[PDB]
């Protein structure tokens, strides 16, 4: 389940409540949408619902607009097995039932109202893409996108970003999937902490950012000040354990002129 | 060592392996990177041919069929004459997705019956 097919239905027109077969419901169209989404078939349409398939129940009768349900289910949701292929085929069938309103695909008396199909090319992103179908009987008004389940990011939502500030990790997502590494630190992980400001980058290191320590034989607080050979009395240095003797000085440990 | 440290840095179900002062991580099947977080394509070798369609999943790849095709890769074209289908005597011819019985005289229907 990488990735999500939504589906809002809008509004829907069916003045006279007029079945396929020439009948008019009785008493009115108690109208429930069977959807069924599939590959791009240029060819006639055979086979099942390959992208998985969705009843809902009862939703208005003959002519009404379909409100937003956060909690039925709309905009529909049609988590899918794969990543998505790019191009698809909608099936969209409006039904009546004289049944009960709970699982009306559960009923004897199932009669088809109208339907409408399209196929083509879709890119994934939060873009909703809208369409109108106008037929002499009825009116469809639907709106369809593809997006990323939670947490995942790309063009193919083939990768997975969930924000971390911890030891493996301190950055935020960006919208391709990569790390956006925290303040003060860096990396491809952002696990990695940034030094002090002019810490020696040979010399020095640090474990928690903006914090330098110095590797043996320097100190200082940019670690950039070597320590002479121990014991260096009268001798300068620039490398640790030196001792080069000053004016008017000499030997190892610059002690005698 | 880095494994113990609370929680796990191998997204998708994997597995964490220490190595020293760091760790690496053992991805499950379909998953690649450093720390297992890309969905690796399956559909990349182009496994099915006669102008199927491949799904990349998670871990393997699916593909539909052209109509007439079959097999894992699409790879066979369905023998409708298998069967059998024609009675009597009759001529199977196989196409795609669809087969036809020639009638030797005095049969007739689909099948030659
Ligand atoms: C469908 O019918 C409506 C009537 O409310 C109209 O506004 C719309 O333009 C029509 N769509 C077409 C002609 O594509
Ligand atoms: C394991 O090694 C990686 C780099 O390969 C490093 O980012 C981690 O900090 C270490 O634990
Ligand atoms: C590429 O094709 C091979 C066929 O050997 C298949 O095993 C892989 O899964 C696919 O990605
Ligand atoms: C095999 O025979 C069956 C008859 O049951 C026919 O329907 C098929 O088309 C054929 O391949
Ligand atoms: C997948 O299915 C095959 C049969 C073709 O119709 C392709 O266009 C589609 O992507
Ligand atoms: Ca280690
Ligand atoms: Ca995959
Ligand atoms: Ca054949």
């Amino acid at each position: 389940s990488s990735s999500i097919f939504q589906l809002r239905l809008q509004e829907f027109a069916n003045e006279r409540g007029m079945l396929a077969n020439g009948r008019p419901c009785e008493p009115g169209c108690r109208t429930f949408f069977r959807i069924c989404l599939k590959h791009y078939q240029a060819t006639f349409s055979e086979g099942p619902c390959t992208f998985g398939n969705v009843s809902t129940p009862v939703l208005g009768t003959n002519s009404f607009v379909i409100r937003d349900k956060n909690s039925g289910r709309n905009p529909l949701q049609l988590p899918l097995n794969f990543t998505w292929p790019g191009t698809f085929s909608l099936n969209i069938q409006a039904w009546h039932t004289p049944g009960d309103d709970l699982r009306p695909e559960t009923s004897p008396g199932n009669s088809l109202i109208s339907q409408i199909i399209i196929q083509g090319s879709l890119a994934v992103g939060k873009n909703w893409k809208s369409d109108e179908q106008n037929n002499t009987l009825t009116r469809l008004r639907y709106s369809y996108r593809v997006v990323c389940s939670d947490n995942y990011y790309g063009d193919s939502c083939s990768r997975l970003c969930k924000k971390r500030d911890d030891h493996f990790g301190h950055y935020e997502c960006q919208p391709d999937g990569s790390p956006s590494c925290l303040p003060g630190w860096t990396g491809k992980y952002c696990d990695q902490p940034i030094c002090l400001s002019g810490c020696h980058e040979q010399n020095g290191y640090c474990s928690k950012p903006d914090e330098c320590n110095c590797r043996p034989g320097w100190q200082g607080p940019l670690c950039n000040e070597c320590i002479p050979h121990k014991g260096c009395r009268h001798g300068t240095c620039t490398i640790p354990w030196q001792c080069a003797c000053d004016e008017g000085w000499g030997g190892l440990f610059c002690d005698q002129a | 060592d880095e494994c113990a440290l609370g929680a796990n840095p191998c997204e998708h179900a994997g597995k964490c392996l220490n190595t020293l002062g760091s760790f690496e991580c053992q991805c499950l099947q379909g998953y690649t990177g450093p720390r297992c977080e890309i969905d690796v394509n399956e559909c990349i070798s182009n496994p099915c041919q006669n102008d199927a369609t491949c799904l990349d999943q998670i871990g393997e790849f699916q593909c539909i069929c052209m109509p007439g095709y079959e097999g894992v890769y699409c790879e066979i074209n369905t023998d409708e004459c298998a069967s059998s289908p024609c009675l009597h005597n009759g001529r199977c011819v196989d196409k795609i997705n669809e087969f036809l019985c020639q009638c030797p005289k005095g049969f007739s229907g689909h099948l030659c019956q």
